[PDB]
C-alpha cells in the first residue's frame, strides 16, 4: 500500500539524450521498498525548457512480479520540473550558416551591380553562386531543435500517481 | 494593572484563594484565577433560569428555550 | 494566526508539563514517604479493596416520590492479588514531549500581524498552562480517592462490618514425570471475597477519649 | 462531512512552469483534515495575467481511500486567483529580433538605392541579405507566448466545490 | 420558502478579473439566512460597459444541504447591474503602438521619396523597415478586448429569480 | 568529553564496570558503555507508564495507549 | 576480524576450560542436558497463583557420538570480507562530507556493538550447554536420574 501521490528518493544511473526513444532505469535508494528499480521512457516536450520521464514499469526484486505504477520526476533539492542540461546545442550553427550564405549572395549580386558606378570579380563569382544553394539548404536544415541530455550520476525525486497493493 | 503599588511588589498568586500576594505579607485586592469570590449581580445571555438557548438552527427567526419557552427579547422583531 | 494560536497552545502545554514534571522529580521523597500501600497490603500480598462513603442520601424520582437515607457505602473494586505494590508514579506523573515542528510558512511580516501573533502566542501559552493544571487536578483527585478507599476499608475492617477475605493452601509433593519435576507444588485459593455483613449484632461501637 | 464552498489552507512545495502539464501535490497543514495531501494540475490561460490550479485528487490518511472532490486555489490574504511570478518573459526578445532583422533589410536596400545620388557596399551586402531570412523566421517564431512559473515555496488557500463525507 | 424576486444582501470578499471564469463566493450577512454562502461564476458581455454575476449554488448551515437557487446582483447605492471598476484598460497601448508603427512606415517611405526635390538615410532605413512588420502585428493584436475586475472589499445586493424551500 | 584531565590520560575501558580506567589506576567518572549504572530520574515520551503508543494510524488527533489510556497530552487540542 | 584474531590468540586455555571428553560415559554416549530453576512463583489472573521451590527439566536427550564437540562450533564467528562500496549518493559540500564522517562513525560503533552482542549470546549458549552437562553429572552422582542401560 502506497499513499496516493507521495514522494520517494531515487538514483538515476543510466543517461540518455533526447534523440531516440529507449528504455531507462532508475533505482530507489531509501525508504520501505529497497533495491527497487524502475524502467520506462521519456517524452519530448514542445520546447526544451524542461524534460520529464515516463516511469511506469516498476520492478521490485525478490519475487517474479512486475507492477506498472506510473510515476513522474522532479529535480531533487530544487523541487522544480526542469532538466539540468543544455538547451543551446544547435542555435549558433544554423544561425551562422544561414547568415554566411546570405552574405555570400549579397556580395555577389551587389558587387556585380557595382561594376558600373579580375580578383574581385572572382570574389563576386564565388560568393554569387555559392550563396544561393547554401541559403536554401540552410532554410532546409534550420528546423533542427536543440536537444537536452540527462546524466548518469544524478539522483531524482519520484512522485506517485495511483495507489498500489 | 499595578496591584502592589507602593508595596513590596507581588510575590506570587496563592491559588487557594486565587489571590495575588504582595511581597509585604498582605493579600492584594487583585485576583489571578477564575476560582475566586467575586460579587456577580449582572449577567448577559438568553433563556436565563430556563433551559438555555436551544442549539438547533431554526428556520423561524425567534429563539425558543429548551423548556419550550420563547425568548422574544433575544428574538428579532417585526 | 489560528495556527499560531494552536502552536502556542502546544508549546505552553509542553512547557508547563516540563515544569510540573521537574518539580515532581525535585520533591518526591515526601510523596513516596506518604504513599506506602504495602502498609495496608495484607499478609497474603493482596491488594485491599476500595470503599466509598456517602452521607445524607436523598434523591427525587418525580412528584410524590423522594428517597432518603443517612449513609451509603459503595464497593468500588473487588480485591485482587498483586505482585508488587503500586506507587504515586503511575498516577501523578504526566506525559511529556516537546512539539519541535514549527510549521510556519505565513511568517508575520506586518506590524499588526506580529502583534496578533504575539497575543495568540500568549493565549495559547496560558491555555496550555491551565490545561496542565486541570490534568494535574484530575490525577491528584484520582490518587486521593484511591488512598481514601484503602483507608475506608481498613477502618471498616477494624469496625467489623466487612468480612476479611478467606484463603486456603493446597499442597502437593514432588510432582511430574521422569523428564519434568517440581519439588513442592502449592496453590493458594481464596473463597470469600471482602464483603459487607448486615446483621445487627456484628456492629461494634468504639468511643475515643 | 464538508459544507459546500468553504475555504481551507494548504502549502505548495512543488514548483512547475507553464510548459508541460503534470501532477502537482500540496499538503493540508491545518483545519479539520490533517495529514491529507492533494494532487492535480493547472489550466493554460488565454492571457497569462493569472494562473489557477485544478485540484481534484484528494488523499486522506488513516484509511485507504481516494475521493475525487474538486477544488481550486486562491492567493492567501489577497483573495485573488493570480500567480506570483514573472510575466514579462517573451516580449522584448522577439521585439528586438524582429526590429533588428527589419533594420538589416532596410539598411541594405536603402543604402544600395542611394548609390545614384567599398566597406559601405559590404555593409549593404551583409544587412541586405541577412535581414530577410531573419525577418521571416522572426515572424515565424513571433507566436510563442510568455510563460508563467510557480515557485516551490508558496502557500495557498483552497475553496471547495462540492460536499464529501 | 423565499418569495419570487425578493432582495437580500451579501458580501463579496474574493476578487478576480474577467479573464478566466471560475467559482466565486459571497456570504449572506443579514435577513433570515445567517452563515449561508453562495458560489457561482460570471459571463462576458459584448461590450465592457457592465458585468453581471451568475450565482447559482447556495449552501445554508445547520444541515448538510446545498440548494441550487440561481440569482443575480445589482450594485449597492447605484441600484444598477453594472460593475464598479475601470473600463479604459486596453485602448491606448495598442492605439499608440499602431500609430507609432504607422509613423515609422510613413517616415521611411516619404523621406526616402523626398531625395530628388548618411545618418538621415539611416533614419529612413530604420523607420522604413521596422514600420511594416510592427504595423501588421498591430493589426493582429488590435482586437484585444478590455476586461473588467471585481474587487475584494465590495458588498452587494442579490435579487432572486425563483423560489426554494 | 575530557575525562582523564590532569592525569596521564585514558588507558582503556573496563566494560564489566562500564567505566573508563585512566593511566592513573582509577576509574574515570565518564562511562564507556551504556550498560552501566546510570543515575537517571527524569525521562521523556508520552504514553509513559502505560501500554505505550498504539500502532493504529488514526486520521484524527486521538492517541490512546496500549493499556487503554487516552493521551490527551500527546493528543491534538481542538 | 579483531575478535576472530583474539579467539585465535587465546587458543589452548579455551579447550583446557571446555574439555568434553572428561565427561563422556563409558559407552561413548554424550551425557544429556539438565535445567534447574529455583523459587518458582507464577500468576495468571486474580486467584491463580502457583508456588514451588525447585524445578528440573530434561532439555536434550543423551545420544551416541563419534567425536566430542569443541568450542569452535560455539564461539567462532563467521568472517565475510566485503570489498564492494557502491556509491549512489555522493557528497559535494563540506557539510555533506562532515555528515558522511559522523554517519560513518556512528554506524561503525553500532556494528561493533552488534558484534559484541552476538559474541555474548554465543558465550551464554555454550555456558548453558556446559552447565547442563555439569548438572547431569551432579544429579547422577546425587542419585536423581536412572543411568542409561545399554545392551550389546
Amino acid at each position: 500500500i502506497i499513499k496516493t501521490g507521495d514522494i520517494m528518493f531515487a538514483v538515476l544511473d543510466t543517461s540518455v539524450n533526447s534523440d531516440e526513444p529507449g528504455p531507462i532505469l532508475a533505482t530507489i535508494v531509501t525508504g520501505k521498498l529497497k533495491g527497487s528499480k524502475l524502467i520506462g521512457s521519456f517524452n519530448l516536450p514542445s520546447n526544451a525548457d524542461k524534460m520529464v520521464i515516463t516511469f511506469n514499469t516498476m520492478s521490485i526484486p525478490g519475487a517474479e512480479k512486475t507492477i506498472s505504477i506510473s510515476a513522474y520526476a522532479i529535480d531533487p533539492n530544487t523541487a522544480r520540473t526542469a532538466l539540468a542540461s543544455r538547451t543551446n546545442h544547435h542555435y549558433l550553427m544554423r544561425y551562422g550558416s544561414l547568415f554566411a550564405s546570405s552574405f555570400l549572395q549579397g556580395f555577389g549580386n551587389a558587387f556585380q551591380s557595382a561594376n558600373t558606378t579580375s580578383t574581385l570579380e572572382n570574389a563576386v563569382i564565388g560568393l554569387a553562386t555559392v550563396g544561393k544553394a547554401w541559403s536554401q539548404q540552410a532554410q532546409q536544415l534550420f528546423n533542427t531543435p536543440t536537444t537536452v541530455e540527462v546524466y548518469s550520476g544524478t539522483g531524482l525525486g519520484i512522485l506517485f500517481t495511483q495507489d498500489v497493493t | 494593572d499595578g496591584c502592589c503599588s507602593k508595596m513590596g511588589g507581588i510575590n506570587y498568586c496563592d491559588s487557594s484563594a486565587g489571590r495575588l500576594v504582595c511581597n509585604n505579607g498582605f493579600y492584594s485586592t487583585c485576583y489571578c484565577t477564575r476560582h475566586a469570590v467575586m460579587d456577580l449581580q449582572f449577567l448577559m445571555g438568553c433563556c436565563l433560569w430556563h433551559g438555555g438557548v436551544y442549539p438547533q438552527l431554526n428556520s423561524s427567526g425567534l429563539v425558543v428555550c429548551n423548556d419550550g419557552y420563547v425568548s422574544e427579547e433575544c428574538s428579532l422583531q417585526k | 494566526k489560528e495556527t499560531a494560536l494552536s502552536v502556542g497552545a502546544q508549546a505552553g502545554l509542553a512547557w508547563r508539563a516540563k515544569i510540573i514534571d521537574e518539580q515532581l522529580n525535585k520533591q518526591a521523597r515526601n510523596l513516596d514517604a506518604i504513599y506506602d500501600f504495602n502498609s495496608l497490603v495484607l499478609e497474603h500480598n493482596i491488594l485491599p479493596p476500595v470503599l466509598l462513603e456517602g452521607r445524607n442520601t436523598l434523591n427525587l424520582a418525580d412528584a410524590q416520590s423522594i428517597r432518603i437515607s443517612d449513609r451509603t457505602y459503595k464497593v468500588a473494586k473487588q480485591a485482587h492479588f498483586i505482585t508488587t505494590p503500586p506507587t504515586w508514579r503511575q498516577y501523578l506523573w504526566m506525559d511529556y514531549v516537546k512539539p519541535e515542528a514549527p510549521n510556519v510558512t505565513l511568517l508575520p511580516k506586518t506590524k499588526a500581524e506580529k502583534e496578533i501573533w504575539c497575543i495568540y502566542t500568549e493565549r495559547g501559552w496560558k491555555n496550555g498552562i491551565d490545561q496542565a493544571n486541570t490534568i494535574l487536578e484530575e490525577n491528584i483527585a484520582r490518587i486521593k480517592e484511591d488512598f481514601g478507599g484503602m483507608i475506608l476499608y481498613r477502618k471498616l475492617l477494624a469496625m467489623n462490618m466487612v468480612s476479611p477475605p478467606y484463603v486456603s493452601h493446597t499442597d502437593l509433593g514432588v510432582t511430574g514425570d521422569g523428564s519434568e519435576i517440581h519439588i513442592d507444588d502449592r496453590v493458594l485459593r481464596i473463597t470469600a471475597l471482602p464483603e459487607l455483613n448486615v446483621n445487627s449484632a456484628e456492629w461494634r461501637a468504639a468511643v475515643a477519649k
